[PDB]
């Protein structure tokens, strides 16, 4: 696979919003680090499927909404980011107060 | 010009009258004084004012009274107060707290706080900033335990053992001095100071005190070797002559005696009474007994803090397992419902509260968790505002007493209680920079930077791989501070006088900064900063029932604690 | 043919702990208001001041159970023990500062315990 | 009073005529003697035996027949007998095995085995104790390959390399005196004992003698170097001179001669000849014949151990992808044919059985793994046990013959083989305390706790920010005797008399225990121990079929072994 | 997301309990360390849904039979142990002889 | 669990897999690193499921084809090895030029 260190950090992203996504479903709001994950693995996936920069600083404020999670985490989350490969190499993505 | 105050806390951190909760508790402190000179706030970056002719002095040498490190605009929460003020760090040591820059055109600059060429800045405006954490009852066991310990502001380990050996296991002890030297040369690579424990056992003097004069900082007086009144004695004698701490965990078997027989093998002198509740042992059932005397230092350990829905069930059964109990044998039964007790555990929470139990400490991987001293110490605050109201010594609605009691029971009292106070403990100008920088919104729960002797050793940080440091993952990391030979410089190795005199720190090849344990044998309760009150604490041994002042204590299990599922993945 | 994995297949028979040592009876009495319990290992005449007993039937000896285990004595209450006799050089020092020296030297230990409050020195 | 032994067992571990079962195998091993007095077993905790006054002496210094450390109730396995006792330790060093505690009050203690106020205590009950693994075909090529023998029970690596060099990935060799002397510097950071095997190769002594006085241990020679009738002759006058082992991986091409000319250029010295089947590397097809000889000291590799029925078809395309070889090539097709041969390695199975292969050893990442060793011992003793019943000199229906054949081929044999048993490779006093506990459960599989120079390196062990150490996750974590300059004292690195002598620890700086190698010019197979069969071996050149005493040696493949998918999670 | 160690040394429990159940879904016996897993991160996960240790203990019971798993696996594990953030805090679950 | 160095290592190269799996799911052409996982993810599976050797190097040639992945990627496979527990023990599996 010839893994480099933040290939091998990323995938713990990855690993956390599974497990985010799962306690999500079975109806539990979600905390602060499970929120991080799914919104930071979002951005993640979105650069692979080859999105922009721009098309994810707007998605990633629409992927959890305050009754997703606990009390105070939308005002605990002041941005969410992330860098990922997109088609045109690694760029930086901040998704601004992610949850409204 | 002026700034409302909304504004001005956000761009310089609070001032004074303004108040910051504590995480997700209840609990506010408030600002009592401010340094600063408002309009001549120090700040870093772009076009800011610690730039060279400016709030940095370009002219003088770093001898000049320049510092090597400025924390500006730090809410400092200490025992000392609750107030805002930059802090000046030179050669790893604090040396000024109060207003630093360039007195070449800023009023108000403390004389020893010239940021000049010499000068490295730590943004603190907005953070809460408090002195490391001494924890007094460590198992060595894992050496992972040392990060855990940093994540949530931990920076000294007092305590003992070999690794995952049996005797490590259940007490914190290095027995002899070829396992003290083995562990002191085994500390050169941890990142935290550290002091290491000898046996206090023995009926003898000599086989103890060689363990003091081999690099022991100290003495525990564990029931598993024999908390009989002779090993209580010949400890007490040697730390007398030695200037080092005793820490006991007395015989719950009351075997060789009652609480009143170690007591009076203890005959007055100083002693530091681990886990003094009892659920992590001790003369059953009254062990707690022993925080109402003046001669006791008395400490919780953690997993008691504080008393909720869980507790009982989760420490019977702690406690069966790893004294490999059996449910149907009724004597087995009977010791676990002598030791873990409702009405000692809840009567716990009020004794902190109170000031009678003056210290926190983990009991890390014997029947306590590394790194949640710190965490538990304000559940605990929280928890006693919410039953027990604002303590009648409160101001202007903030929880500033209430505070300063708390904050001493993890940082300055355990050092007073090891003779280490003189190096860390609190943030006072002359002592180590052993830092922690919290965001309010993670305070007590997760740790921004930890400063050792001046460096960063252990930070929250993003992405090694990006372009700034802040994308994620954000985890603990391991900071330039433990790597090479900064690891030396950066922390204490805490050792006997007698040790230090005889050589064996060169002997052993030691590189660490060598710190004396003193002035341990001449304090007492009334030394426990916010912590003094001795008293006579009843324990009925019929009912278990906790009596101060002929008032029973007690108070309800909690259902939900702050500074918990907010936060933790797991 | 199960396989338990790492299980034992003890042989036959049973173990005699103490084998060839005096054995004594006595009754011992918890005069205290909490719970003492006594490894098999200490002194007998060294133990809690509050547990009555024929004080001078403790010396020399420990009680006859397995290694590692405890007697236990409610507040309030009297059993019988059954009761080994130390071995090696048959010294003991520490615990309670009772012997420290020979077990042979009763009168000593006796007067001692009796000094210090140790209960039922006859 | 009298225990069943059921219970006893479970509280003290297993007593004499007791049997317990390896892992998941068939083999079952008797206690043949305890070293106990019943009723004064020591034992450690609460209430428990070695309390001052009582099983702990409080007299005595540590000098004064006090021990550093106490195993309590180990059930040693080794080639010195299957047994019960205590195990004492001072100095790095196993000191006494029989029964600790305290004489005062004590029947039956080992004069020098008191347990004191300098004595910690590893709790031994219902654990399986054997020496550390002695791994002698080690390529260094990935450090992280030093984790994995730990898990699996081996404390000394021997063997070469430089990292994933080629030459490295290939043959066990470091070579040269700058390479030498780097490696001995990188040997200072890895938590294991070693040595270094230096280039068998050249004409002339002065070059092969250099990598000797530079600090090697011994010398490989190998067919990817020119396993010539000159190279081999040459380094084994050196090895002569410099008392060194020589192990080799001979000319499996013919290219200069066959087998009976490489035991020429031998000419009775003594030798190691590694991976005496073949399969990873010698003269094809017949190499397998060096084990009868009185001269060599003949070792497995550990990937054809034991055979099984994925054995052929994985060890085919190995060779054919490390070779860089084409399905499409005859010659290399051929060349495979000859190397790789399920008569051979049916054999193999047998000749360890019968003591005619005297080790095991990994071929750590070029052609062998670095963590089975000890795992693939035990699963072809269970193989040869199911095939070949139980050997006719085992009594009571105990395997106690089998396992100390077996324990002995990666234990004492593969010591005496490189002359370093005086410091390590069995359970006997006055020899370096490199144990390993086991669970039976657990046996061969996963160690519990890697002791190394009297200090724990290595454990199974949970959650470092746990209230105990059992919560999960459990697994495989380096612990204190790795950490900062306790590695030093808790690890030796073997040398030559001569690089000694010349002062290279000191030139080089190397502060690791250093150990002489010693005593292997004038040794043979008459010196291994439990395996030191001598015999005329056949193997026909056109059916490839082994002959011992005029009979064929042959085995089935097995489809399953033990110690396999009942444990690993992938 | 602030990941402690214990939270990055946990995701590991999480990923192999997810392994294991796609073992177990394809109709392998499940061996040593995939049932360990399995009810180490089903204490977990309930700790997180804000069930009690009591119910922990008893539930941890029946996640998995013996003709869930191999040969000996019931009689190889004595007992599990998790470390879980409760609503109140972190807690002790022991669950004794979970595989009957 | 007890788990060693290699089990643990290799759980990073199930998820590795799992986030592959993903990708392709939602019509991704997989990258090198993806296709590596995959086919090593799958060869660990088949031994647990007490695949053989030769079963496994047969497979590995048909979990993916040149149409599932990116241009260049099947040539730049040249084989995947894996190594597993598979009922006999440890053993090597290398798949030669697995995406046609
Ligand atoms: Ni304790
Ligand atoms: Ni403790
Ligand atoms: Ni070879
Ligand atoms: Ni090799
Ligand atoms: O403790
Ligand atoms: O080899």
């Amino acid at each position: 696979m010839h893994l480099n260190p933040a290939e091998k950090e990323k995938l713990q992203i990855f690993l956390a919003s599974e497990l985010a996504l799962k306690r999500k479903a079975r109806g539990l709001k979600l905390n602060y680090p499970e929120a991080v994950a799914i919104i930071t693995s979002f951005i993640m996936e979105g650069a692979r499927d080859g999105k922009t920069v721009a098309m994810l600083m707007e998605e990633g404020k629409h992927v959890l909404t305050r009754d997703d999670v606990m009390e105070g985490v939308p005002e605990m989350i002041d941005d969410i980011q992330a860098e990922a490969t997109f088609p045109d190499g690694t760029k930086l993505v901040t998704v601004h107060n992610p949850i409204s | 010009m002026k700034i409302n105050r909304q504004q001005y806390a956000e761009s310089y951190g609070p001032t004074v009258g303004d108040q910051v909760r504590l995480a997700d508790t209840d609990l506010w402190i408030e600002v009592e004084k401010d340094y600063t000179t408002y309009g001549d706030e120090a700040n870093f970056g772009g076009g800011k004012v610690l730039r060279e002719g400016m709030g940095e002095n370009g002219t003088y040498t770093r001898t000049e009274n320049v510092l090597d490190l400025l924390l500006t605009n730090a809410l400092i929460l200490d025992y000392t107060g609750i107030y805002k003020a930059d802090i000046g760090v030179k050669d790893g040591y604090i040396v000024g707290i109060g207003k630093g820059g360039n007195p070449d055109i800023m009023d108000g600059v403390t004389p020893n706080m010239i940021v000049g060429t010499a000068t490295e800045v730590i943004a603190a405006e907005g953070k809460i900033v408090t002195a490391g954490g001494i924890d007094t009852h460590v198992h060595f066991i894992n050496p992972d335990q040392v990060d855990v310990a940093l994540a949530n502001g931990i920076t000294t380990l007092f305590g003992g053992g070999t690794g995952p050996a049996e005797g490590s296991k259940a007490t914190t002890v290095t027995p002899g001095p070829w396992n003290i030297e083995k562990m002191l040369k085994s500390t050169e690579g941890l990142p935290i100071n550290v002091g290491i424990l000898g046996k206090g056992h023995g009926s003898s003097i000599a086989p103890i005190m060689e363990q003091i004069d081999a690099g022991a900082a100290g003495l525990k007086i564990h029931e598993d070797w024999g908390a009989t009144p002779a090993s209580i004695d010949r400890s007490l004698t040697v730390a007398d002559e030695a200037d080092v701490q005793v820490a006991i965990h007395s015989d719950t078997l009351n075997e060789a005696g009652f609480l009143e027989d170690t007591l009076r093998a203890i005959n007055g002198r100083v002693i530091h009474s681990f886990h003094v509740e009892g659920a992590g042992g001790g003369h059953a059932p009254d062990i707690m007994a022993m925080a109402g005397h003046p001669n006791v230092l008395p400490s919780s350990t953690n997993p008691t803090r504080p008393f909720t829905v869980n507790t009982i069930d989760e420490h019977l059964d702690m406690l069966m397992v790893c004294h490999h109990l059996k449910q149907n044998i009724p004597e087995d039964v009977a010791f676990a419902d002598s030791r873990i007790r409702p009405e000692t555990i809840a009567a716990e929470d009020i004794l902190h509260d109170l000031g009678i139990i003056s210290m926190m400490s983990t009991d890390a991987l014997a029947m306590g968790r590394a790194g949640e001293m710190v965490l538990r110490t304000w559940q605990t605050a929280d928890k006693m505002k919410k039953q027990r109201g604002p303590l009648a010594e409160e101001k202007n609605g903030s929880d500033n007493f209430r505070a300063k009691r708390y904050v001493s029971k993890y940082t300055i009292n355990p050092a007073i209680a090891q003779g280490i106070a003189h190096e860390v403990g609190s943030i006072e100008e002359g002592k180590f920079a052993d830092l922690v920088l919290w965001e309010p919104k993670f305070f007590g729960v997760k740790a921004d930077r930890v400063i050792k002797g001046g460096i960063i050793a252990y930070a929250q940080i993003g992405d090694p791989s990006a372009s700034i440091p802040t994308p994620q993952p954000v985890m603990g990391r391991r900071m330039y501070g433990t790597v090479g030979d900064l690891i030396h410089d950066t922390n204490i190795t805490f050792m006997s006088k007698s040790s230090i005199q005889q050589g064996v720190p060169a002997k052993l090849g030691l590189k660490r900064r060598i710190g004396t344990v003193k002035n341990c044998r001449n304090i007492g309760k009334k030394d426990m900063k916010w912590n003094d009150v001795t008293t006579d604490i009843d324990i009925n041994p019929e009912t278990y029932e906790v009596k101060v002042d002929g008032e029973v204590l007690t108070c309800e299990p909690v259902k939900e604690l702050p500074m918990a599922q907010r936060y933790f993945l797991f | 043919n199960y396989i338990v994995p790492g299980e034992y297949r003890v042989a036959e028979g049973e173990i005699e702990i103490n084998a060839g040592r005096e054995k004594t009876t006595i009754r011992v009495s918890n005069t205290g208001d909490r719970p003492i319990q006594v490894g098999s290992h200490i002194h007998f005449v060294e133990v809690n001041k509050e547990l009555l007993f024929d004080r001078a039937e403790g010396i020399g000896r420990r009680l006859n159970i397995p290694s590692g285990t405890a007697a236990r004595f409610e507040p309030g209450e009297e059993m019988e023990v059954e009761l080994t006799e130390l071995g090696g050089n048959r010294e003991v020092f520490g615990i309670s500062d009772l012997t420290n020296g020979s077990v042979d030297n009763k009168e000593l230990i006796l007067q001692r315990a009796k000094e210090l409050g140790y209960k039922g020195v006859e």
